[PDB]
RNA sequence: UGAAGACAUUGUCAGGUGGGGAGUUCCUUUAGUCCCUCGAAAUUUGAGGCUAGAGGAGAAAAGUUACCACAGGGAUAACUGGCUUGUGGCGGCCAAGCGUAGCGACGUCGCUUUUUGGAUGCGGCUCUUCCUAUCAUACCGAAGCAGAAUUCGGUAAGCGUUGGAUUGUUCACCCACUAAUAGGGAACGUGAGCUGGACCGUCGUGAGACAGGUUA
RNA sequence: GACCCUGUUGAGCUUGACUCUAGUUUGACAUUGUGAAAAGACAUAGGAGGUGUAGAAUAGGUGGGAGCUUCGGCGCCAGUG
């Protein structure tokens, strides 16, 4: 493994602040004098406890395949892409939320965009290109993405209309099987 | 073999539906985005998620083949065996990745019912077979076992 | 989190104010209900961590990984008013 | 018919038609003998007398 | 030949073996009768002579016939709920509302739920994709309830290929502690990592090391689980090749590796643990060379390990003796699980304390 | 001088890791002797070891892909036209021959395939003329074809060739009159008549949007 | 429609030397005492022991053994291992 560099952590925190509300909560120290850290193994970043990372160093580089929760990967062009594996953190501290009925929840898992015919609840005053985590009617985190229009435009929108751009969904777990 | 099978018996949505769902989710259809492969293929698992690299290749239900007619030369016999995996198509790496079955195509076939005794005293449970017909013209797959 | 903290407070706070706290929590259960029923039904206790009492932030203290066990003292508090208030709390929890 | 639906050329359609019509023929050639047996029994029943069970 | 005729002849031979003294022949003996039954069952059930003979020595006639009928019949569906996300009552309610037939697997596990028939694919349900339940087996449930892991401990899943056992460990440790999940094949570690990330586990370290370099790499784990690679004579339903692809050479190489693995686990645990010094050895086979002889080897080559009560609801005790070899008397504490008695995949479990 | 306390802290050897700092330019496979050790089961194995082939300037970045999205460049720009129709493909055996191993028709054997009886996702109506690959009518040949009702085949286009249910439409199946209630062409515009978008610009892009402009 | 190439991008694969080393981490040992109460393993001396299958039968195990004898019950012998 290797800790993130300053620019790499700047990029990762830019994306994380795009999708989440508070981040000092993530990097806050815990009761037992332990804290969460960020590490990179084979152009993947992993959110993991410092104790777990320090006990995972005994593993040789070629043999470490996972550690904690995989947030995403840094691409060859130097940009961070977030993952459905990083969805749980997003659910914990999400900024904007979008609830979808079953009729759109199943398509969202199949890998389709969210539609006004699917939306069942909004978050008031959501700007155009903002960070919204997609849940179902049972408050179960289903995915995350960036919304298409604002709340007013979505309300005025044709019900057969795109309201959210899909970026990651729980169906990729059915892929990596 | 057939009596053994008979006594043994005595003892998700399709990619077209998924594509229609994605289309209902997405307003604008890019021209020619739906790229259906018009060749017979083998898939295996009933429901799976494909990589975004290959999420544009649609393999139709009517063209999916799961079972083939394999001929053993040394013991001259033709038996119907299930296909395990498309191993190599000497025409296109894309074809062998999508599992396209063409003429002269190396595939893995289950020979469990045939009962081949090997050198180590094993029992054969998977062997290479070369598809030697044109499944695109003939609604069947004919292969010869490389044994 | 606030329900758990207010139950602990009402346990450790004088009689009339404790009666007020029990009334407020009864109103909270009336308004929300299904959201907080898990705090008293132990079969729905989440196991995604451990409760941190002396936390620093509301989200940091995992509220659904714990159970409100205080009743076992506030039913034997010396004041009939708080005792009947807790009785009303359980009554409406039951009539959820 | 499904394969013909997904056909892409006249040669493919011709081979698919030829295959379908020939596969049905092979089936009949398998059903040679039962047809002969049924013809024989048909003739014998057509020649059987009428015997009324309850008279 | 006529395998229905052979089924009838097997039934006749079984009754003859049951009542040889009363019902007999002029001079035909038990040896001839059991040899004919061996050939009969090898022919009809597609078992090679070696393995078929081995299982025939394993069980009394009636029980052997039941065992092989069970091995021909598949197991029901069973799922494990994530205590990290939901609980059994709500999960069952949601699945029934979605239209699948479930009911609790028994009174021995509070986290398991048996499924009979379904209208929606079980691995495509929104709760499954959200990580609410996992398609595991009850036999796989057993080893973790043998090794219940407490919170804030170091656990070593020495072979965690599927992932169900590691996720269940995480469930019982409440996403606390450190779990070293090792799997010696990248391809299957891919599915391991996928399952971990789907079920929402944050305390896993996935390694691709040979499971025998562990006292060298880390050492000193509080608890270890060792699901030893075996001959597979307990999942013959799922893997039909085992019926005729297991020979003497195999039953000599497999146990040597298992014995080395058990020694590695013993050396990897610590004797001075504040909460637990436990090794749990589990095996998917039902053969004595695969099962409890490695336990005897462990108790014979490491005196500082003691076999302890398994704490599992049901099962049959281990075999103190077999055809010639006598084991340690304490081996009776171990438990054996077979399909014909209990509708579960055939396993063996063993729990050990480290003292030195 | 007080408090804490046999736990810490601390030290040493053995290792694991090392994408950070300083300096310089090991495992896996193959074959062999049954040569040694190490494990394991007892009447044998697995792992190291020996010999020599094959795998793995250097934290800056690099190579690669019949894949993906966007942008661009190039070639092709319609198309079949003595085409089409009734008999499947694969492998073995036989096989006059050609040949002097290779190609090889018809048949046969094996798979499909057997010991008990909805598909479809532009349609519909009227009239002229032509074809026959004939539904009826005329005449024939064959059939356990007694009679009757028929079935198959042949010459025959002279003469005629409906209505329902259902479905977005059509066919299949089913139901009613009838002698029967056949199939097609009018030639890339299915004879005549009637009826039921692409370019630019802004902002984006893990994504599209514009009562922004122009235009056939 | 389709096909080939280039640029950027995504997805994936491969490579990115060696020796010490900070950091990190595992095991053992040591300071280092006085006692008391518990547990384990070493010392004897005893006492008691074994139910997979079948075999009448709860077969530690090995060694000899065709005869053993509170002189009537046993062995061997036939099994079944």
């Amino acid at each position: 493994m290797r800790p993130l560099t300053d620019q790499e952590m700047k990029i990762v925190l830019d994306k994380l602040a795009n999708y989440m509300t508070d981040l000092k909560s993530l990097i806050a120290p815990l009761e037992d004098g332990d804290r969460y850290v960020f590490r990179m193994q084979k152009d993947r970043v992993y959110y993991v406890k410092l104790s777990i990372a320090n006990i995972a160093t005994c593993v040789a580089r070629d043999k470490l395949l996972s550690l904690g929760t995989c947030l995403g990967k840094m691409t060859k062009s130097g940009k961070f892409r977030l993952h459905i594996t990083a969805l749980p953190i997003l659910a914990q501290n999400a900024r904007y939320k979008i609830w979808v009925k079953d009729n759109g929840a199943q398509p969202f898992l199949y890998g389709s965009n969210i539609v006004k015919a699917h939306v069942g609840r909004w978050t008031e005053d959501c700007p155009e290109h903002s960070g919204c985590v997609v849940y179902n009617m049972a408050d179960i985190p289903l995915g995350f993405g960036v919304t298409a229009r604002s709340t007013a435009e979505a309300r005025r929108l044709d019900p057969t209309g795109i309201v959210c751009f899909r970026q990651a969904d729980c169906g990729e777990y059915l892929r990596d099987e | 073999i057939k009596n053994k099978r008979a006594e043994k018996a005595a003892r998700g949505i399709s990619e077209e539906e998924m594509f229609k769902v994605v289309k209902t989710g997405k307003k604008t259809h890019k021209k020619g985005w739906k790229r259906i492969v018009t060749k017979p293929t083998f898939v295996g698992p009933d429901f799976t998620r494909r990589p975004v690299k290959y999420e544009r290749f649609i393999r139709p239900m009517g063209l999916r083949y799961k079972k083939a007619n394999v001929t053993h030369p040394t013991l001259n016999v033709t038996v119907q065996l299930p296909i395990l995996s498309v191993k190599k198509n000497p025409s296109n790496p894309l074809y062998t990745q999508l599992g396209v079955l063409t003429k002269g195509t190396i595939i893995e076939v289950n020979v469990s019912d045939l009962g081949i005794v090997t050198a180590s005293g094993k029992i054969a449970w998977g062997r290479y077979a070369q598809i030697t017909n044109n499944p695109e013209n003939d609604g069947c797959v004919n292969a010869v076992l490389l044994v | 989190a606030f329900c758990k903290q207010l139950m602990t407070l009402a346990l450790q706070v004088p009689e009339k104010s404790s009666q007020a706290i029990l009334g407020l929590l009864q109103d909270v259960v009336h308004t929300h209900g299904r959201k907080v029923a898990a705090l008293w039904n132990t079969e729905e206790r989440k196991g995604d961590g451990t409760y941190k009492p002396l936390s620093e932030t509301v989200e940091g203290s995992n509220p659904f990984t714990t159970t409100i066990w205080e009743g076992e003292l506030l039913r034997k508090h010396y004041c009939p008013k708080v005792r009947e208030g807790l009785k009303a709390m359980e009554k409406e929890l039951r009539s959820i | 018919v499904r394969l013909l639906k997904y056909a892409q050329s006249l040669y493919q359609c011709k081979q698919l038609k030829r295959a379908a019509l020939g596969r049905m023929a092979t089936l009949i050639k398998r059903l040679k003998d039962p047809l002969i047996y049924l013809d024989q029994v048909r003739q014998h029943l057509a020649r059987l007398p009428d015997i009324n069970p309850t008279t | 030949p006529d395998l229905q005729m052979l089924r009838t002849r097997i039934t006749d031979t079984i009754r003859v073996l049951e009542d040889f003294q009363n019902l007999a022949e002029e001079g035909r003996s038990r040896a001839e009768y059991t040899n004919q039954l061996l050939k009969d069952i090898c022919a009809y059930y597609g078992y090679n002579e070696y393995l078929a003979e081995k299982l025939l020595n394993l069980f009394p006639p009636r029980e052997a016939f039941a065992f092989f009928e069970a091995n021909e019949t598949p197991r029901p569906v069973v799922i494990r709920t994530n205590t990290l996300r939901t609980h059994r009552r709500d999960l069952a309610q949601a699945l029934i509302n979605r239209g699948v037939t479930l009911e609790p697997v028994g009174k021995w596990s509070k986290v398991g739920l048996q499924v009979f028939d379904s209208k929606v694919p079980l691995g495509a349900t929104p709760e499954y994709l959200a990580g609410h339940y996992i398609l595991q087996a009850a036999s796989s449930f057993l080893p973790v309830m043998a090794l219940c892991p407490q919170e804030n401990e170091r656990c070593l899943d020495m072979a965690a290929a599927p992932g169900g056992k590691t996720t269940h460990m995480a469930a019982l440790m409440k996403n606390t502690g450190v779990i070293f999940a090792n799997d010696p094949s990248k391809s299957r570690a891919k599915g391991l990592i996928g399952n971990i990330h789907r079920l929402g586990v944050r305390n896993t370290i996935v390694c691709n090391y040979d499971a025998r370099e562990f006292p060298r790499v880390i050492g000193g784990f509080d608890r270890v689980l060792l699901d030893a690679p075996c001959s597979g004579t307990g999942v013959i339903c799922k893997d039909p090749s085992v019926k005729t692809n297991r020979d003497a050479k195999d039953f000599m190489q497999l146990p040597h590796t298992q014995k080395q693995l058990l020694l590695a686990a013993i050396d990897s645990c610590n004797h001075a643990s504040k909460t637990g010094g436990y090794i749990v050895y589990s095996t998917c086979s039902v053969c004595v060379e695969e099962n409890e002889e490695v336990v005897n080897y462990a108790l014979s080559r490491r005196p500082n390990v003691k076999l302890v009560e398994t704490g599992l609801p049901f099962g049959k005790e281990g075999f103190t003796s077999y055809m010639g070899k006598t084991f340690h008397p304490s081996l009776k504490l171990t438990r054996r699980f077979y399909p014909h008695l209990y509708n579960v995949d055939g396993f063996f479990v063993a729990k050990f304390k480290k003292i030195g």
